[PDB]
């Protein structure tokens, strides 16, 4: 009988990769904060105590 | 052949995807009496 022959093989073409994936990670910078804490406290004053 | 611990995301990325994070805020904001003011000092006229 015609006996099989074997596959060439695929042909593989040698690289360098790089593999990015979808960002998930918030964009994160420095910001500074101004403010004034106010506070009015209303006290009344007893007789001992207050 | 070795296989290699591989990952798309680890558990920080997916806890650090969040926008705000109640713990850390939560953290943060209840240290502002032992930050910005004296808790301990008692003044009596």
């Amino acid at each position: 009988r015609r006996c099989p022959t074997r596959p060439e093989g695929q042909n593989y073409t040698e690289g360098i990769a790089v593999v990015f994936k979808e960002n998930i990670a918030p964009y994160k910078f420095k910001a500074t904060m101004y403010y004034k804490d106010v506070t009015v406290s209303q006290v009344w004053f007893g007789h001992r105590y207050s | 052949h070795e296989f290699v611990p591989l990952e798309v995301y680890t558990r920080h990325e997916i806890k650090d995807s969040g926008l705000l994070d109640y713990t850390e805020v939560q953290r943060r904001n209840q240290l502002h009496d032992l930050r910005f003011a004296d808790i301990d000092t008692v003044i009596r006229a």
